RNA sequence: GACCCUGUUGAGCUUGACUCUAGUUUGACAUUGUGAAAAGACAUAGGAGGUGUAGAAUAGGUGGGAGCUUCGGCGCCAGUG
RNA sequence: UGAAGACAUUGUCAGGUGGGGAGUUCCUUUAGUCCCUCGAAAUUUGAGGCUAGAGGAGAAAAGUUACCACAGGGAUAACUGGCUUGUGGCGGCCAAGCGUAGCGACGUCGCUUUUUGGAUGCGGCUCUUCCUAUCAUACCGAAGCAGAAUUCGGUAAGCGUUGGAUUGUUCACCCACUAAUAGGGAACGUGAGCUGGACCGUCGUGAGACAGGUUA
């Protein structure tokens, strides 16, 4: 849940903050990996409900029923450093 | 013979 | 290129057919085909009755003559019995 | 089909709190302005959406058989029990967790209490008679039960020694077949 | 008599029937050869004369012979992976590590795995106990894939004794919506409820009403599925009783019930729907008297419904005419299934959209 | 009957999964490994011959403590038809009533004079509706515990 | 060891009246208008049509019908249904 | 006076449920006239209808089980002792008697059962004596028993009577000598010698724990 909300923040945040969260998510995927990879693989997506964005609690938000789609926006975000951070993100996701 | 070769779940392994 | 000649008996024929299934090759019995390809086809046949017999007679003569060979032959007969008893079974089909 | 009474939900929530940590989330409203409720048909209890309950009220009492998830049954003495059908909610919001190897999960699937020789992972700081959900190392929920010892006693216990008393295993699905 | 001799004579009679103009007799006719085939095949495969007729007259000769070979041979086993808990490759890997021979069921379903053999009882694996797969059949795979349900709808499964169809619908709807699973008998309802709770479905209501009553009890459901109880001429290997326990009275009484249940489903459906007004009618038989004479009774008595494409991958198209009975030209879209062509139990699937 | 069965078996045999679940004895042994303290006489093996049916089944807690050995389990019975005077080995379908103990009826204990459900497919009995019979009542009339076989007479 | 019974408990089964009705729920009707853009069913006048199997061959269906006639091709008859 | 907007909201009938509130004490089976209605199919059915038997003080709780756990009570408290051994059970036919239908030996037929050649879950040595249900040695009868080697059976206990492999152990199978390398008894302690727990207390009850106490 925090990963997906952080990606949304990255889409709608100023550039240096954007690269900050891009690196932070780089760190989280380095540390955890398999725990979160279902959020990028669609064939590992859970089909036990619908993602609820405006949840009042983290478990209430069912995070495994949706996948990270923010790459098609962050690859075309205007900041080259943000693009490099993103490509490092998918590089680690692929090298997981 | 009288079967569709495309989808005919056989008995032996492949 | 290599040559492989295998002697098979009636009791080992089911194991020959299991070999056929494993290799996925076609079996040619005797001379059902004029020119079977021995490399890709499992071709089974007998032998020149004339010399086969002149050789079996030789084996009988040497067994009757040399006693050590006869004792060895009896030992291998007992070993054949034991090995047939302990050998893994074939498939029903 | 009736809603539970005050004492009945007192007992049911006592059991659910003995094996679970958060229940305000359980009774929390959903995004579509709907909530989960508790109902009793015959003697079994059921966790189900309010909309589903209101749409299922047409079925005659004697013609209803299931509604949502069966969380267990009230007993002739007025004492609640949990079931393998009530497992998934416990898995979602478990208090204590114990993971067993395959060679103990297969026993636990046949209905045997887990022992130290079969346990492979523990939750630190677990009281002696606590609420533990039994998983494997692939994190599939297999059951629930009461620990036999605390964590330290489990460590210093003989490996051929009960650590968690079975109370419900998945094999009952092979009973009601 | 010698059933070996009788089956050799069956083969000879099939050959003679196929090449009657060239290979013939002094005076024996088509009727004589066909009736000889009738006695031979009845005596060999053990069928009542009435049913053996319906099947031989429904099929061409070689196709009929292959059809009865298929009915006598059992099917390979197959499981449905529950998307509610796990997915196909993960379940396959777990079972392969456990000692089970699994392959993809095909390119037609993205939710099924075909099982060949194992060294562990498949009814006792931990993921089975936890609800990762169900022992089902492809012929029961088909009806839900005809009635694909979308999230947040009201669906009505008319007879869900095994539970596979209801579980597949719930898996497709992602545990959203309301699914009324009625099943007339209590004994089968017990196993049904066990199956639902094992697979983890929270949007189901089990009832026990005569399904000819749902327009009175609720009515207005978004989607309707009706697996009508029929003679079972496609589940012969599973139930060998059908070979001789289906007589003229049965083939007269069973359709009447199918007819009334289909009318009830039409009545219970909702035409004014934002997502779907669809009804999928399936039967486990391969007999025109029960599969397509009933869809007609629907399109001839209720002009508020229309046949629509089922979207099912493969098959041989439905019968538009039979003996003296001509049907609406629309029946062609209905697709039928048979065991010899595809190693799938012979079932029929028809798909309805309501407009009024 | 035997030629019909023989030809069916000879031709219409194709590979298909069939593995029997592990038996009640080692299931009980595993339960004992899971439970240290053995109550005295917690086990009592059922010595009279039984019929079970399914290879693997989880019994309720009520009857989860009766052990039926595989060496005593039976699955076929020699059923005699009087009018069509003939004995045929037929599969046992279910145990309907054991008139010695309701518990024995529930557990499948097979004693003398016991009503069982037997498959009568191979006989070819024609009913009043002209129909073919697939199951009938049979009274077991011997003592399987003394005679290592089950003999029943069809009630027709 | 095993057998019988009693108390509590667990598992299971049965009963737990009838008539209205709150709640809950389905369908129909009604306020209720002005237009435009689409779909369906009714209205005619037309046009095009019918391929399960077998039959040479794409047999709507029914009626009469053994002779028809752009006067040489058909019918009938034999099938096959 | 502004905004929303032909959607809601609301009302009237037909219904489903109603363990809540107020008041009072319908379906299923059977047999029948082929008497009536509805649905289906055409040259017949299914569902209702009629006649009269059988099923379903009242949301407080009630009844019940050759079942389970705990606790308790009662009877029983060891047990075999002219016991054991080689030839199965079920059903039909037949059948002397008895009996005036019922019982029924031996056989035969049907099932198990046919058309191509591991089980086991206290053991093991030295010495004495007894049995024969005899492996060898002795003598007999029979067998295509030519001779040789044998097979079955009879009398016989005078005389002798194992070892390897494997297994937790044993037997089976197999491997070796040898004339052959038999089986048992020493009497509920299986010849003589040797070797390799139950009561209470506390705390939980969906299972039990105690370096808590007591004791043969």
């Amino acid at each position: 849940a925090f990963c997906k909300q952080l990606m949304t923040l990255a889409l709608q945040v100023p550039e240096k903050s954007s690269q900050a969260i891009l690196g932070l998510l780089q760190d989280v995927v380095h540390t955890h990996g398999r725990k979160v990879a279902a959020l990028w693989n669609t064939e590992e997506r859970k089909g036990d409900g619908t993602y609820k964005p405006l949840s009042e609690t983290v478990e209430g938000s069912n995070p495994f029923t949706t996948t990270i789609w923010e790459g098609e926006l962050l690859r075309k975000h205007y900041c080259p450093k943000v693009r490099e951070g993103l490509k490092a993100m998918e590089k680690e996701l692929r090298s997981i | 013979s009288f079967a569709d070769p495309e989808v005919y779940m056989s008995y032996t392994p492949r | 290129r290599g040559w492989a000649y295998a002697l098979v008996r009636e009791s080992d024929l089911p194991y020959l057919l299991d070999l056929q299934l494993f290799l996925g090759r076609r079996l040619v019995l005797g001379r059902e085909e004029k020119d079977p390809s021995f490399a890709r086809d499992i071709v089974v046949g007998s032998l020149k009755r004339v010399e086969l017999e002149n050789n079996v007679e030789w084996v009988n003569k040497v067994l009757h003559e040399n006693e050590d060979i006869g004792a060895l032959k009896r030992v291998t007969a007992k070993a054949e019995k034991l090995y047939m008893k302990t050998r893994n079974p074939a498939s029903s089909q | 089909m009736r809603p539970l009474t005050d004492q009945e939900m007192k007992i049911v929530l006592d059991k659910l709190a003995n094996y679970m940590t958060d229940l305000k989330s359980l009774i929390a409203p959903l995004e579509d302005g709907d909530r989960y409720v508790f109902r009793m048909q015959k003697d079994r209890v059921y966790y189900v959406k309010l909309s589903i309950a209101n749409i299922a009220t047409c079925v005659a009492r004697d013609k209803l058989l299931s509604l949502g998830t069966c969380l267990g049954k009230m007993t002739k003495s007025g004492k609640f029990r949990l079931h393998i059908t009530a497992l998934p909610i416990l898995a979602q919001n478990a208090r204590y967790k114990i993971w067993v190897k395959d060679n103990g999960a297969q026993p636990f699937l046949y209905g045997s209490n887990i022992v130290k020789a079969h346990v492979g992972r523990w939750t630190e700081d677990c009281p002696e008679h606590s609420g533990c959900v039994v998983y494997n190392m692939a994190d599939i929920p297999l059951g629930f039960g009461v620990t036999a010892r605390s964590t330290a006693e489990a460590r210093r216990l003989d490996p051929t020694g009960i650590v968690c008393f079975r109370q419900a295993d998945c094999g009952e699905y092979l009973r009601d077949e | 008599p010698d059933l070996q001799m009788l089956r050799t004579r069956i083969t000879d009679t099939i050959r003679v029937l196929e090449d009657f103009q060239n290979l013939a007799e002094e005076g024996r006719s088509r009727a004589e050869y066909t009736n000889q085939l009738l006695k031979d095949i009845c005596a060999y495969y053990g069928y009542n004369e009435y049913l053996a007729e319906k099947l031989l007259n429904l099929f061409p000769p070689r196709e009929a012979f292959a059809f009865f070979e298929a009915n006598e041979t059992p099917r390979p086993v197959v499981i449905r992976t529950n998307t509610l808990r796990t997915h196909r490759r993960d379940l396959a890997q777990a079972l392969i590590n456990r000692g089970v021979t699994l392959e993809p069921v095909g390119k037609w379903s993205k939710v099924g795995l075909q099982v060949f053999d194992s060294k562990v009882p498949l009814g006792a694996t931990p993921e089975y106990l936890a609800g990762h797969y169900i022992l089902q059949a492809a012929s029961s795979f088909l009806p839900v894939m005809a009635l694909c349900p979308q999230e947040n709808e009201r669906c009505l499964d008319m007879a869900a004794a095994p539970g596979g169809k209801t579980t597949h619908m719930a898996a497709l709807m992602k545990n959203t919506g309301v699914i009324f699973a009625n099943d007339p008998s209590k004994s089968r309802a017990k196993g049904l409820i066990g199956n639902i709770h094992r697979l983890g479905v929270r949007n189901t209501i089990v009832c026990n009403y005569d399904a000819r009553e749902f327009p009175r009890v609720i009515g207005g459901f978004d989607r309707v599925l009706l697996d009508a109880p029929c003679s079972g001429t496609g589940v012969i290997c599973k139930d060998p009783s059908v070979k001789t326990n289906r007589d003229a009275k049965d083939f007269m009484q069973l359709p009447h019930t199918q007819k009334q249940l289909l009318l009830a489903a039409i009545d219970s459906c909702n035409h004014a729907s934002k997502t779907g007004g669809y009804i999928v009618y399936s039967t486990c038989s391969v007999c025109v008297e029960e599969n397509e004479e009933v869809v007609n009774y629907a399109l001839s008595r209720r002009p508020n419904v229309k046949l629509v494409e089922t979207g099912l991958p493969f098959g041989k198209e439905g019968f538009t005419s039979y003996m003296g009975k001509t049907f609406h030209p629309s029946l062609k879209l209905t697709r039928r299934f048979y065991p010899h062509l595809y190693n799938v139990d012979g079932f029929f699937v028809a798909k309805f959209k309501k407009i009024g | 009957i035997k030629n019909k069965r023989a030809e069916k078996a000879a031709r219409f045999s194709v590979p298909i999964p069939k593995v029997r679940g592990i038996s009640e004895e080692e299931m009980f042994k595993v339960v004992k490994t899971g439970k240290k303290t053995h109550k005295k006489g917690w086990k009592r093996i059922v010595t009279k011959p039984t019929f079970v049916g399914p290879d693997f089944t989880r019994r309720p807690v009520k009857y989860e403590r009766f052990i039926r050995p595989m060496g005593l389990r039976y699955k076929k019975a020699n059923v005699t038809h009087p009018t069509l005077n003939v004995t045929v080995q037929l599969p046992i379908l279910s145990v309907k009533k054991n008139p010695s103990n309701p518990l024995y009826t529930q557990l499948g204990v097979l004693t003398k004079g016991t009503i069982i459900e037997v498959n009568v497919s191979d006989l070819g009995i024609v009913t009043a509706s002209g129909k073919i019979a697939w199951g009938r009542y049979a009274q077991i009339t011997n003592n399987p515990e003394n005679d290592g076989c089950v003999n029943a007479v069809l009630l027709v």
